[PDB]
RNA sequence: UUAAGUUAUUAAGGGCGCACGGUGGAUGCCUUGGCACUAGAAGCCGAUGAAGGACGUUACUAACGACGAUAUGCUUUGGGGA
RNA sequence: CCGAUAGUGAACCAGUACCGUGAGGGAAAGGUGAAAAGCACCCCGGAAGGGGAGUGAAAUAGAACCUGAAACCGUGUGCUU
RNA sequence: GUGAGUCGCGAAAGACGGGUGAGAAUCCCGUCCACCGAUUGACUAAGGUUUCCAGAGGAAGGCUCGUCCGCUCUGGGUUAG
RNA sequence: GUACGCGAGCUGGGUUCAGAACGUCGUGAGACAGUUCGGUCCCUAUCCGUCGUGGGCGUAGGAAAUUUGAGAGGAGCUGUC
RNA sequence: AAGAUGAUGAGGUUAAUAGGUUCGAGGUGGAAGCAUGGUGACAUGUGGAGCUGACGAAUACUAAUCGAUCGAAGACUUAAU
């Protein structure tokens, strides 16, 4: 548990973050947002290794209905690729990816800053 | 609120203008006083 | 509410003994010959 | 010997800078570069430009080496005062006093 | 080693004095402009369109001044002489 | 009689800038140097700015330019705390 | 000068990526998310009088920053039986 | 008792305001031994004090634990069967 | 387990400090999907199902790195010795 903003803005933030990080597989943020999204996305890959209907029906509860992709003149909506490409990598492995890098500070806000993967 | 001085060129081109001033003795006197000092501007 | 009096030069300075900032802790890189913070990254 | 380098009427107040000076008033050069370059402050990078200049001319004109060099004295002094206003309730006003600074750094080998 | 007793060192920081910078623009010196007066002169202009103004004119002109579509001045007569 | 907070209200683009609807009220603001000879060229930096260099008798006279006090602000230190 | 590095920084949902750049929480493009929707939408008149466009700048303002701007420079733009 | 304890801690019903009215006195403006409905309560806490919580130094070598008690404070009610 | 900060406390790879994982407690009350029966809305079986914030054991899978700083060498006098 932790608070960044008000309630709605919080979860929609998170949905945009895990919906992010997956087109480009690494971002840069404040440190805290990286921690709560750490929790979330780890729950996602642990979910994503089953492959059920119901797993899709549960994963869609945070991902965005639409996020177009183009990598090799192709198309993926962050969910096709999740349940075809992502869990495939970490089949052998337990949930518990998503290191954190204390990248550096920031100038305008004095903010701490990171990247996560 | 309604602040005062809701402006309008017509009333200002009028009463505080020229032809009034130069259509009354008083206004003529006024323009004189505004001359003996030396003022770049009249009717304002 | 307000002060009554001119804060002097002295207690103005005594009030500020703890206005400092602790310098960062640093560490030379592992074979890049320059300092940066602890448990942070070099950039 | 000695060497120096100056900025003049740069747009920061003294105090906020005066701190970042008292970090390094005494220490060796490159250690001081490290000390400035990291601290999460707007007063830092400017000063690194200053010091870096002091090294440029200390090598060019006076033929020194960077090793034996330290910061024996560095300081800041007041410059002019940009006087401005903020509006305020009931017609009054309360005038900002924007300030400046004349930063001064003096390298020395200490030797002859 | 043991007891009893006394004393200091410390300066985060400040104080007193000395030196060196910085701000800011007093003082000192100067004067382009003013003050009050003397002697003398003069003491009104205007339908033959005033005083005052606007707008415009210089190769480059935003303004001041000069000037008025012959416009940053034309002709004349006197003086001067680069 | 004044010599720049005086004298004009005004030594300078002043009844202006500005405030007011409008009659009207109304400011502050001088000095490089003998001469502009007003810092070529080099280094740092994005520039600003600085240090060198030189001109000049002098630049701690370099244009926010004669002198340059005090308040106030710092730097360092001999005695002390 | 103190107060004081204090009070405040003038309603509101933003996040990520990529670029430019000396340097980006704030600039441009893209993507999603959210907000108004008898209205923060659109055409006019009063009123203001060049703010308009493009290219360059970022000392001043902009209650932060700033590669940007209603700011600065240069040029250009308003056609009626 | 302590500013008839406490309004830079609260309230404002009363009360020493502007309105209006009743009885009354006054020729009148208006006023009361009186009466009645309504009637804006500002303040970013400097020093002392207080509540709490921390840095420095000293306690004759430098540290981790444990603890005595000089002193101080708090508690102190009462019923029924 | 503390808490405004700092402080305090558990921990820092010779490691279970936090996160995640798998299990579990408790909470919630029968998931989706399938099939059946109903024209139908609906119910029945799959099935105390499935989901689950802070809670609790094992799990180094991830991150707690590397590094740097501070910090005594024991005064004198007298009496025992």
């Amino acid at each position: 548990r932790k608070l960044g903003r008000t309630s709605d803005q919080r979860k929609a933030m998170l949905r945009d973050l895990a919906t992010s990080l997956i087109i480009s597989e690494r971002i840069e943020t404040t440190e805290a947002r990286a921690k709560e999204v750490r929790s979330v996305v780890e729950k996602l890959i642990t979910l994503g290794k089953k492959g059920d209907l119901a797993s899709r029906r549960n994963a869609a509860k945070t991902l965005r209905n639409v996020e177009i992709l183009n990598e090799d003149e192709t198309t993926q909506t962050a969910l096709q690729k999740l349940f075809g490409e992502i869990a495939e990598r970490y089949t052998e492995r337990q949930g518990g990816y998503t290191r954190i890098l204390k990248q550096g500070p920031r100038r305008g806000d004095g903010a701490e800053s990171v990247i996560i993967e | 609120v309604k602040r005062t001085y809701q402006p309008n060129k017509r009333k200002h081109s009028k009463v505080h203008g020229f032809r009034k001033r130069m259509s009354t003795k008083n206004g003529r006197k006024v323009l004189a006083r505004r001359r003996r000092k030396g003022r770049k501007v009249l009717s304002a | 509410a307000v002060p009554k009096r001119r804060t002097s030069k002295t207690r103005k300075n005594k009030r500020r003994t703890h206005f400092k900032i602790s310098v960062p802790g640093m560490t030379e890189c592992p074979n890049c010959g320059r300092e940066y913070k602890l448990s942070h990254r070099v950039c | 010997m000695e060497a120096k380098a100056v900025a003049r009427t740069i747009r920061i107040a003294p105090r906020k800078v005066r701190l970042v000076l008292d970090l390094i008033r005494g220490k060796n050069a490159a250690e001081a570069i490290a000390i400035l370059k990291l601290t999460n402050k707007a007063s830092s990078p400017v000063i690194e430009k200053v010091l870096m200049s002091a090294l440029a001319n200390a090598e060019h004109n006076y033929d020194m080496n960077t090793d034996e060099l330290v910061v024996k004295e560095a300081y800041a002094n007041e410059g002019p005062t940009l006087k401005r206003f903020r509006p305020r309730a009931q017609g009054r006003a309360s005038a900002i006093n924007k300030r400046t600074s004349h930063i001064t750094i003096v390298v020395s080998d200490g030797k002859e």
